[PDB]
């Protein structure tokens, strides 16, 4: 169906794309191995940083420690709050 | 009395202003090596002429910042200036 | 065969869509590009409602989803035909009735209510986050 | 004054905190010179701590003196807009190690993360340019189940930078590709960096007329011209 | 005088539009007889002819460019489409946040097919192709399944709907 | 603190997601940088509403303040007759040791939404001149105001001096 | 840890395309690419399920997060035949209704994921860690059917693009299937489709989405 | 005071034009469009002999263009009066023909919105103010732009040239305005001390002072020599001086602002240049706000500069366009 | 504050190489106003229309 | 409620009487989304590794992509001194408006 091809320009832009995509990803990423209180940088820190932002989804290096599992289910004074507002919802009626 | 109350609560909202706990400073990779670059050629090129020190660190020679191991998410460090 | 787009505007030279011309009309000139041909108008008429169709239709299934009622009407749909057809002239009632009146006073008081927090996640899958709270404080 | 049905149902609490407020809660800055210039500079990691100093000293990592060189080792990296191509495995860890010492992990840099960083600048610019693509033509055998060639420009990476804008870094790099991709046609784009200038339009000067030989400075601009 | 908008309002897809609402009305209205039934074993019909005025259809008027109006229409023509998959009451917010996501989808298509028409690259579509490209690069995958949703909304959902409402008044014969 | 709220706002979001207890400092830094974010958006709300040539603050003026901050759109604030402020903060409150406002709306059929008339539309629009001074003063047409009830309509900060030749 | 499904990685690789005895990294990495992928969809079902109110994750429940695909619900129809009424349906908005190797090849479909018991995967997957309730009617087999559904698309699609990188190999200077086919074939079926994006395309921020699950 | 007022636009028109012999006006509306009204009551259909067809229309005598897919901001006419160019939300400045009614030429540099275009005094090449707090400087045959105009904090929000168009003068929401080399493209001049985002700019006639009104109701001139203040006008109310308009020859300031007032202001009061004081008393003077009912800090006090105010009952003054014959028109829309 | 501003400026000029005349010239040429120019729209009797030859300004 | 006479407290600080009655209704839905989002990403950052450095890299990740940029001066002067080193071109010289060429115009196009 056909073949694209690039050209110079095209890619300065993206090769300046790439190097800024670079030092974006590893200065966040070594903001968060300083946050687990390390000093090496590991791979669980890009994986992380990767997944959460820019949802990039790379099969797994160290995705099974970055995967962590809330249910974001609410408190209980926010469900009692809501069973407030739907009584006061079924009371207006 | 109202009165008082309402005038010292304008007060207060008068008073507060919010700063960001965290702001990213638009900048580039290529400018930022390339002023390093250009900086340490005609830093390493020249002298200093110290009163009684030169700035810089260990092939740096220049304005080098002084960051500290721990407080990483402090907002501002000493930097080297020649002292006389 | 895939329908190529010569045929679709010919179609549509024959079967206008439910948006009318005006209300294109009025979108063209308020994005520009001022076009005069119908069929394109009719065909950007008929992408619009195909997109709509398809994110009311995902929020009808969140909201049939997340009712306990709808679930157990599509679970005891035909084990309650049963009670329905064993529902015969008037000797025969006595057996029945132990579980028809609180799905009556449910399934006869339900009617669905397209909802801010079900829309909400149904276009939060096409990619929006629609967050509205739920009190004010 | 004037706002006392406004500023009464506020309860007592919320006045009562609300009659405290100052200016002066901080530490921070504000000034945006400053900001910059702290952007700017480059910083090394030092020691006062004496909890962090022992720590530092039995792992084997080094005094400030080699994290300066390898500040300077990073940054002398050939980036990848002076060299044409995607980074290599050493580019990436000098690279990464020069930050990792700016922002002030001492530690050792991984041998994965770097294949990590690989396949991250991967998918990256494989979706920028997939969806530049599928702009410029309409593969009708793809995205179905039952014409020639063309060359992305500038201009149509800039088209698909906006009717797509959320596939990028949002950094420098989109704000040049939005003010500085788009060229005008007297913009003399197959160049040298330097013959955009006035004077290589109007004549080589020659040389050594004079005793002295001082010359002027339209000829040093010829001079660096060739260079 | 006719307005513009109440032109094509019985044209195929409108009439078709209105027998599967119809349908979903008059089989929603047995399943209250057959309740009824289980009760004792213990409908406002659509308008499309709705113009504005006389008044307002004269040409000292700007009855084709304001906001409102079209805002209206929109809002008709897609309280239209929501209740053919089964919604019968909505929250006027729901509804708001409907049209509004409508509005923008359709701007966005007049936007890319604006952006493809006046490009200035050296690689730009023909007449066919910016039109698929336009519809590719927001919705439809292809040009086809168009072709698709009028076979799957009015060529298979009003047979479905007819065999229910079959189905459902040989029930109510054979019930009583 | 700041304005916004010590707790009694960010920390009912705190509780939706399912966080029991954090600490006041988090809630206070956390509100803070909020209620900047909220400055944030206002000033290009206002200067949206100076270039679009009004007074009011409309709701497609924070709304395109959105749209340059990048900001995820905010829908449903715009509805059939678009009045200047449509009034619509008919907001409940429910009671407990505390206040809680939950913003009650009222159902309502299909066939009560397609089977409405179209409301009014105005004409579209036209000029009309006169003269608003002739040699420096004026000319006191019915197009011309009084310049004595500008005193009784207007406080002076929002009229000006008023001065005549 | 991991490394436990291994055999049945290779049974369920076999089935696709050619096997030619795949290396321990292809099967790692298909193993936690599936150990992920049930993780999320009990995450999401479990979020589905939750909000009806009912910890018990019921057998539609997980239907519901593929039910775009008509085709594949029906082959799971087709699938739960064999044994010895959707709640979003178009019948069910309203109240009422009315009234020599071929035997190799076919052993090799046969076999399955959770088919002899659901022990090693219980602790494997982590059924208890994340569910709240009991699930265990019909959820099992459900997530055995579409683990064997993720494997056999991943690796035709990981086929596909081996053959087309070894086309370009050889156009560019003129057996198995590794780590960089397993993702690539993961990119391949990771991307978001049109429809899916067209509401965030002219405003411009970072798009946050869900795991796309086969 | 020759006073333009716009009926039955539903607050949604923008900032609008008058052109030069002032027989076409050019308003920008919210809807995207620009409205092109004949003041002349003249046909507007530019027959030029050829009458093939087409009476079946309906003409109001004014033309719609619809190019834009934004708001439009802003508007300039050519000197040479056959050109229209607007400035958008959507990041284009579009160039239309006034005798054929057709866009021509789209100009894509900008990345926000746009807010304040403006041609050049010999029609050479037009400057632009956006919201990504920088000016670009552009030509009519170039689509892409020539200088970029950057050193302000907030966004630009004026713009004008010097009347040789040599210089440009940019006011942004920072307080404070900046002359800006046209070749070299670095700023000159920094005008600092206002208290307000700087909304309309205009620089005299004589070229020596320059003038700028903020949001905040005060104007003030600087000279473009010393770049300090010469002095300030006090008497429009604490809200936005939309537009403003220089006499043709001397030096007469004519401000349009928000306060539905059209003011009259002498230059050349307290500096060292008197500009020939009448010899020889009023009644009304320094009684009006002698009266100060609402109070003395609740109040303006006007400089000894202003001389004349002309309200308009409730319509807010977008424009003011002082022509040759000491004859100004000023533009607005009729509010409710 | 403002003459804090003033040593400042001054200690500007002396390191970035103004000699102290002209530093003091400078600061004086700054402080006077702009004279009078007699031709300041350019009278039609003095004053010229501006060249059309085809560069762009240069101040 | 609350947070609407506060943030009419607010809005009145900055010298804003005139508004809807909507906007702080915008106002207050933008402030739960925001503090929801940078909540749950700290909840995983805290998972990861609460406290306030915790909210500060959360709000560091999405700073980056959405609001105004910090101190854009000097980037801006590097990049009007790339743009700034070619000098203008030739101009006309016949007191007019100059389009450019025909293909560059919106005009030889077609429907």
């Amino acid at each position: 169906d056909g073949e694209t091809v690039i050209d110079g320009d095209v890619e300065e832009l993206l090769l300046d794309l790439a190097d800024d995509f670079v030092t974006n990803v590893t200065a966040f990423s070594c903001r968060l191995a300083k946050h687990r209180k390390s000093d090496n940088l590991e791979a669980r820190d890009i994986q992380l940083h990767l997944e959460r932002n820019w949802n990039i989804r790379i099969p797994g290096y160290s995705a099974d420690e970055i995967r962590s599992t809330r249910k974001w289910n609410p408190s209980q004074n926010y469900n009692q709050k809501l069973q407030s507002i739907t009584s006061d919802k079924v009371a207006a009626a | 009395t109202p009165e008082e109350e309402t005038t010292q609560v304008l007060n207060g909202v008068s008073r507060s202003f919010p700063l960001p706990l965290e702001s990213t400073v638009l900048s580039s990779v290529r400018y930022r090596t390339k002023y390093f670059r250009m900086r340490e050629m005609f830093a390493s090129s020249f002298s200093v002429k110290p009163g009684y020190t030169s700035p810089g660190y260990g092939a740096i020679h220049s304005r080098v910042g002084c960051l500290d191991l721990d407080r990483t998410t402090d907002y501002k460090f000493r930097v080297r200036t020649p002292q006389p | 065969k895939d329908k190529t787009l010569e045929e679709i505007l010919e179609m549509m030279d024959s079967t206008p869509p439910i948006i009318p011309d005006a209300v294109i009309d009025y979108y063209l000139t308020k994005n520009g590009f001022n076009v005069a041909d119908v069929r394109v108008k009719r065909l950007l008429a008929l992408a619009t409602q195909k997109f709509v169709s398809d994110i009311a239709k995902d929020a009808y299934e969140y909201s049939r989803i997340r009712s306990s009622v709808a679930v157990s009407n599509a679970n005891n749909s035909q084990a309650r035909a049963r009670q329905l057809l064993q529902g015969q002239q008037q000797p025969g009632v006595q057996q029945i009735s132990q579980q028809q009146h609180q799905q009556n006073e449910k399934t006869t008081a339900s009617k669905v209510v397209l909802t801010v927090n079900d829309l909400s996640s149904a276009v939060a899958e096409y990619g929006l986050n629609i967050g509205r709270p739920d009190f004010y404080r | 004054y004037k706002k006392i049905v406004m500023s009464l149902p506020l309860n007592d609490r919320n006045r009562l905190k609300m009659i405290t407020k100052e200016a002066g809660k901080r530490g921070f800055i504000f000034c945006s010179v400053f900001q910059a210039r702290l952007n700017n500079i480059p910083k090394i990691p030092i020691v006062t701590n004496p909890e962090s100093l022992k720590r530092v000293k039995s792992n084997n990592l080094k005094t400030p003196l080699e994290w300066s060189q390898d500040i300077m080792n990073g940054f002398n990296v050939p980036l990848a807009s002076e060299s044409h191509s995607l980074p290599d495995t050493d580019s990436f860890y000098l690279r990464m190690v020069g930050i990792a010492r700016e922002h002030g992990l001492v530690g050792t840099v991984d041998a994965r993360c770097v294949e990590l960083i690989s396949l991250a600048l991967d998918q990256y610019l494989k979706n920028i340019i997939e969806f530049t693509i599928d702009t410029v033509r309409y593969r009708r055998k793809k995205y179905s189940d039952y014409s020639g060639l063309y060359k992305s420009v500038s201009e149509m990476a800039a088209d698909k930078r906006d009717a797509k804008i959320k596939q990028l870094d949002d950094d420098k790099n989109e704000d040049e590709c939005a003010d500085e991709a788009k060229s005008i046609n007297n913009g003399n784009n197959s160049s040298k960096d330097d013959i955009g200038d006035i004077s290589m339009s109007s004549a080589v000067n020659e040389e050594l007329h004079e005793n002295r030989t001082i010359s002027l400075t339209n000829e040093d601009i010829y001079d660096s011209l060739s260079i | 005088k006719q307005s513009r908008f109440l032109a094509n309002k019985d044209l195929g897809l409108t009439p078709k539009m209105n027998q599967n609402i119809t349908l979903i009305q008059q089989i929603r209205h047995i399943c209250h007889k057959i309740s009824l039934i289980r009760m004792l074993q213990s409908y406002t019909i659509i308008d499309d002819s709705l113009d504005i005025d006389p008044v307002s259809q004269l040409p000292t008027h700007d009855y084709k460019n304001n906001r409102e109006l079209i805002w209206k229409f929109m809002h008709k023509n897609i309280s239209k489409v929501a209740m053919a998959n089964g919604f019968e009451t909505a929250h006027p917010s729901a509804i708001n946040m409907l049209t509004e996501i409508a509005g923008d989808y359709l701007s966005n298509l007049i936007k890319t097919l604006k952006l493809h028409h006046e490009t200035n690259s050296l690689n730009r579509g023909t007449n066919v192709e910016m039109l698929q490209t336009t519809l590719l690069e927001n919705g439809i995958n292809r040009p086809d399944d168009l072709f698709s949703y009028v076979e799957s909304e009015f060529g298979k959902k009003t047979k479905k709907l007819q065999d229910i409402k079959q189905k459902l008044e040989s029930f109510l014969r054979a019930l009583l | 603190y700041t304005i916004w709220s010590p707790q009694d706002t960010v920390k009912d979001v705190a509780e939706s997601l399912g966080l029991e207890n954090i600490n006041d400092d988090v809630l206070k830094a956390l509100a803070m940088d909020v209620e900047y974010r909220i400055l944030e958006i206002i000033e290009q709300a206002v200067k949206f509403k100076r270039h679009s040539k009004r007074d009011v603050l409309t709701t497609d003026d924070v709304s395109k303040a959105l749209r340059v901050l990048n900001v995820e759109p905010l829908y449903g604030y715009y509805d059939g007759s678009e009045v200047n402020k449509a009034v619509s903060f008919s907001k409940v409150n429910t009671s407990g040791g505390q206040s809680v406002y939950y913003l009650d709306e009222e159902e309502v059929d299909f066939d009560r939404l397609i089977n409405e008339p179209l409301p009014q539309v105005p004409r579209l629009p036209t000029f009309t001149t006169h003269w608003l001074a002739v040699e420096g003063v004026q000319p006191a047409i019915i197009q011309n105001p009084n310049l004595n009830d500008i005193r009784v309509s207007q406080p002076p900060f929002i009229r000006g001096a008023i001065v005549t030749a | 840890d991991k490394h436990k499904y291994r055999v049945e990685i290779q049974q369920m690789m076999f089935v696709s395309g050619e096997i030619n005895d795949p290396p321990v990294e292809t099967t790692s990495l298909i193993e936690d690419i599936v150990r992920g992928q049930v993780i999320e969809i009990l995450l999401q079902s479990n979020k589905t399920a939750h909000l009806r109110g009912s910890r018990s994750i019921l057998p539609e429940d997980v239907i519901f997060l593929i039910r775009h695909d008509k085709a594949k619900v029906n082959r799971l129809r087709t699938y739960l035949s064999w044994k010895d009424k959707l709640p979003w349906e178009l019948q069910f908005m309203f109240n009422e209704h009315p009234l020599e190797e071929y035997v190799h090849w076919s052993d090799c479909r046969q076999a399955s994921f959770t088919f002899r018991k659901n022990k090693r995967f219980k602790d494997w997957s982590g059924i208890s860690q994340l569910t709240e309730g009991k699930p265990h009617d019909d959820v099992i087999d459900i997530l055995g059917f579409l683990t064997f559904e993720i494997v056999c698309s991943l690796t035709e699609t990981a086929l596909k693009i081996k053959q087309r990188e070894q086309v370009l190999q050889t156009q560019k200077d003129k057996n198995p299937l590794k780590p960089r086919h397993i993702e690539e074939a993961w990119r391949v079926l990771q991307t978001i489709d049109m429809r899916h994006r067209a509401l965030t395309n002219f405003k411009g921020g970072r798009l946050s989405s869900k795991p796309i699950i086969m | 005071v020759c006073m333009y007022t716009f009926q039955n636009t539903n607050k949604d028109m923008s900032c609008l034009d008058f052109s030069d012999d002032c027989r076409i006006a050019a308003a920008g509306f919210q809807d995207s469009y620009i409205k092109i009204w004949s003041l002349d009551g003249s046909s507007l259909n530019n027959p030029n002999i050829a009458l093939n067809n087409n009476d079946k229309d309906e003409d109001p005598t004014c033309k719609t263009l619809v190019g834009h897919s934004g708001t439009v901001y802003s508007t300039s006419f050519s000197p040479d009066n056959k050109y229209l160019l607007s400035g958008s939300e959507d990041k284009t400045v579009r160039l239309w023909s006034m005798d054929t009614h057709t866009a021509l030429v789209s100009y894509k540099g900008h990345n926000h919105p746009v807010w304040d275009v403006s041609f050049s005094p010999l029609g050479h090449y037009f400057a632009t103010a956006s919201h990504d707090q920088t000016a670009r400087l552009w030509s009519c045959d170039h689509i892409y732009p020539l200088r970029i105009f950057a050193g302000h904090l907030n966004d630009v929000d004026c713009v004008s040239f010097h009347p040789n168009g040599c210089y440009v003068f940019t006011g942004s929401s920072d307080k404070t305005c900046r002359m800006w080399d046209v070749s070299t493209g670095d700023s000159v001049r920094l005008f600092l001390g206002h208290t307000a985002p700087v909304i309309s700019i205009a620089v005299c006639p004589d070229g020596r002072w320059l003038s700028t009104g903020s949001e905040d109701g005060i104007i003030n001139v600087w000279d473009i020599g010393t770049g300090k203040r010469l002095k300030q006008m006090r008497g429009h109310g604490k809200n936005a001086i939309y537009s403003l308009s220089y006499s043709k020859e001397g030096n007469v300031l004519i401000s349009g602002g928000a306060d539905h007032t059209v003011r009259v202001w002498d230059l050349k009061k307290a500096t060292t240049e008197p500009s020939a004081e009448p010899d020889e008393g009023d009644v009304t003077a320094s009684i009006n706000q002698d009266i100060k009912e609402y109070g003395r800090r609740r109040t303006v006090i006007p400089t000894s500069d202003l001389v004349a105010s002309f309200y308009t009952k409730k319509t807010p003054v977008f424009k003011v366009k002082f022509s040759r014959s000491n004859l100004a028109l000023a533009g607005g829309a009729f509010r409710p | 504050s403002a003459s804090d501003l003033n040593r400042i400026v001054l200690e500007y000029l002396n390191k970035k190489g103004y000699h102290r005349t002209e530093a003091m010239l400078r600061a004086e040429s700054g402080r006077t106003l702009t004279p009078q120019n007699k031709q300041s729209p350019a009278n039609t009797k003095t004053g010229k229309f501006p060249e059309q030859s085809s560069i762009p300004p240069n101040p | 409620p609350r947070d609407v006479r506060l943030l009419h407290l607010l809005l009145a600080s900055q010298s804003i009487h005139q508004y809807e009655d909507q906007v702080p209704l915008q106002l207050m839905d933008f402030a739960h989304r925001y503090t929801q989002g940078v909540l749950k990403d700290a909840l995983v950052y805290n998972d990861y590794a609460l406290g306030v450095e915790d909210i500060r890299l959360a709000i560091a990740a999405r700073t980056q992509y959405q609001f105004k940029p910090t101190a854009p001066k000097e980037l801006m002067l590097q990049l009007a001194a790339e743009r700034n080193k070619k000098a203008l071109p030739q101009v006309m010289g016949t007191w007019g408006v100059r389009l450019p060429p025909e293909k560059y115009c919106l005009t030889a196009k077609e429907w």
